[PDB]
């Protein structure tokens, strides 16, 4: 701040823009990381409990004891089984036809789970790519100002142009801040979210198999 | 969630201001 | 997904050429 | 503010960069507009299907608006059209018709895609090649000014910087063009992949139900 | 002004090989884009000509005269159908083996066709993979010669080593010349290769399926 | 001889600590990864040989419980899949497809659990390999500007107060480059070897699932 | 010895390990190229020899005595037929169940051939990655120890530092020198290796189909 | 099987050029 102040308002403007991206990026990192990590182990807890010698209707009524606060594979189970029973009700689709609607219900619930867990993620990719280029956008403009100023003055060999390009290089430095955490967070959260996606996906396939078995026996 | 995002924004603001104070102390 | 700084070499050249004069 | 002083090569570079920049913004506006539109119509169509509507009724409605049948529902229209065309030719088999039906759905899919993204590769390659164009501008400016530097030797302390700035503005405008392209590229790509998955699921379930129940009818 | 008859006659050779690489890569781009466009154009044409609804025998009768003039899916279909008829005539003890025989004929035809179809792309992959390294080596050699020259001049005056360092900077600048176009063409055209071979792939399995159903009906 | 932190600003010290112990962590990951990968590898051939070494189907399961908890890899996959298989079979489980799909379920899930719990800390290597030179460049460019702004306070090319800035520049770039090598040494080799592990684990998967398929249609 | 051979304090290891990797690449390229081309030629020789009227047993007993020179695709042939003979002679399981053991045999032989054919390709990629990195590892330290150990605080007579700067910069040049052979070798043998295990996989599928078909008859 | 471009070695040399040109 002491040596930051430059007459060109664009420098201050773009630096504040980058600082705002810095705030948004770190807030997104910590918040999405905590939420995603918390949601992670619930999937394996459900995986263990689901097949631990229990009855499906018992789990369904248990979920009905945990209404309208439901997240994760529990929500997938609730949506799938409610769709199954409602479409399995008397005078409804065939036993082999209910499973398609149930699959759609589970699948749209699964998608919704993705984006409402994957909310702010693409912003990290958006900011990471542009930030160094924005830093260069600033520094080229600052260098233009400094060099047109140098075009008129005589002598002053390298003893006056110092700030005119130093407060230009700081633009690249701030752009270099903005790039680092964003890209690593984007990557690591992408692999973790795709892991969860694969978990929910397979769970959907063998759960459709289970529903087909039930329709065969029910 | 937006209140939790504002909480994280406050935490990030604290981190950035203390780092900037360290920067000014260095310079 | 990857950081791209290849335009910065132009800044490298601009900074370099201002000394030899 | 040195366009007229720019050389012919620099003239060409700056002109192509500004043209591609304006093209990039136009692409963003128009293509995201139609993307959001097609998303709304796709959601509406998905809501309409599995609403108890008979397939023949939906086919007739599509015939009513066949000329303006833009969106995902033209997949359904093409699939049903191929299905009835194959069914009229009764010299077929239960699994012979479905193969051709799937082919019709997937070629209609490719049609809908190649309509859905046209200039996205242009955004990718312009974002890739913009700083190289800036490199062309800078190197040409530097050598052209160095010719004058070698013409007269007095250490040329002051009368170099204007030429350096007029060479650097090439990269400035190049990366300025790059910014919108690079932000919009992945932004639109992920939406395109989402729509692709939606259509893939639609095709899968459509062939499934056609093979299962529509075989009788 | 060329500014070319000034160096140590090695960085000049580096520039010559670089410009030659760029020209060769550009010619490869032109040729492979042209042939890929032609193959793409022929793709859908054979698609609808095949699945217009005509008999397989009629399609083969249309072929078998353009044998050496066939290309792409034409050659694939001709080779596989020829192997099919040959094996069916010869063996007569293949209730369900003629299908795999035809499948393997199709597969080897596809393997040779694709060996023909992306011949020169790995050259672009290599030249795009090497340009910045060789360019950086060239400028390193140039600055090496420039600094080796400056070892006797009193006061260590630097303005007199200007041409060597300037042409070294040119060498790295021209060193990066083919780097971006080569890799860009590499990626972009490889995507087209991937989609075309996927077209060939789905062609493959529906052809195998229809031959599977139809082969044993004779 | 390493008079680094004694004359060090806040930022240079920050990046140096952010990178040095980070690199030693990079080597610790190397040691742990290579240890576990070699241990699993040597087990792989031995177990796969014992698959068809005359050990009938039940006998391997009966002898597996000796190391029930301390069990990993393909043998652990066998244990989980077969114990839940016999759990289902001891009940009615009339549908052969039901038991077959339960087997596929258990096999693939246990195979996953092994694949991740063995495959740990790996993308961190790629992350460091990416950002280690960029952090060094940050330190260097900040050092450049910090001295270059001060250069605009004197007239002659004094070059006496810039030397600490030059030292900061070299230190930053050197430490940033330091961690680049082991990162890429880890990433590609570890990923390829883990891919081979996934390949032969999949081999085991389809193999013994076919065995269980034929066994279910046998009983 | 074109300019210097002084072998400075850290140049004992730096630049020496670099020339070590250089000679390693320059020898591995010729060795791998020769053996890969020989293995290829032998591979398609056996491939187009395979489709004769000779039955499996005749070729097997013919190739039984080859042994030490029996490598390549014949290695997979000999293995698969050997375990086929062992299991078929011991009539204790289903006739279809020999295919699992056959698949084991062919796959392990395939991996065995790929291992000793690959050999140092991963090492070529290793050097290609690390060439510039070790090149620039010590270049900065050299100049650091050069000017930090300057005699006087100022020493305006700086005519003897530039040779030291170039001497330190030698590391970058020689390090990046090994990059070009390394990357060229890596990719240019990589595509050939892909061609290899592809056509070996094709032969493996051929063997699987033949043995699965004749097991139910032979 | 590589489809990327490395820029660190290119920029590092110019960086070192600037650092030596400081003095």
């Amino acid at each position: 701040l002491d040596l930051f102040l430059k007459a060109s308002l664009l420098v201050k403007l773009i630096m504040l823009i980058l600082i705002g991206f810095s705030i948004a990026s770190w807030a997104i990192i910590i918040q999405r990381t905590r939420i995603l990590n918390a949601a992670a182990r619930e999937a394996e807890a459900f995986e263990d409990k689901f097949w631990s010698g229990i009855e499906l209707s018992r789990l369904y009524q248990e979920s009905q004891g945990k209404r309208d606060n439901l997240t994760g594979s529990e929500q997938i189970f609730y949506s799938g089984f409610k769709e199954f029973v409602r479409l399995h009700r008397a005078n409804s689709h065939a036993p082999e036809a209910v499973v398609e609607g149930a699959s759609r219900a589970m699948r749209i619930s699964m998608n919704r789970e993705l984006e409402n867990l994957e909310t702010h993620i693409p912003f990290l990719g958006t900011v990471g790519s542009i930030s160094p280029y924005i830093g260069l956008f600033g520094t080229v403009w600052g260098i233009m100002h400094a060099f047109i100023a140098l075009g008129a003055v005589k002598q002053a060999t390298l003893q006056m142009v110092a700030p005119g390009i130093a407060e230009a290089l700081i633009a690249t430095a701030i752009g270099l801040f903005a790039a680092i955490p964003a890209v690593m967070a984007y990557n690591r959260l992408n692999q973790r979210v795709n892991k969860l996606e694969l978990n929910y996906d397979n769970f959907m396939e063998e759960f459709t198999a289970i529903l087909h078995r039930q329709a065969f026996t029910v | 969630q937006n209140d939790k995002l504002k909480r994280a924004i406050i935490i990030s603001a604290v981190l950035h201001v203390i780092l900037f104070a360290a920067l000014i102390w260095s310079s | 997904s990857e950081i791209n700084i290849v335009p910065l070499l132009d800044v490298l050249l601009v900074l370099l050429l201002i000394f030899m004069a």
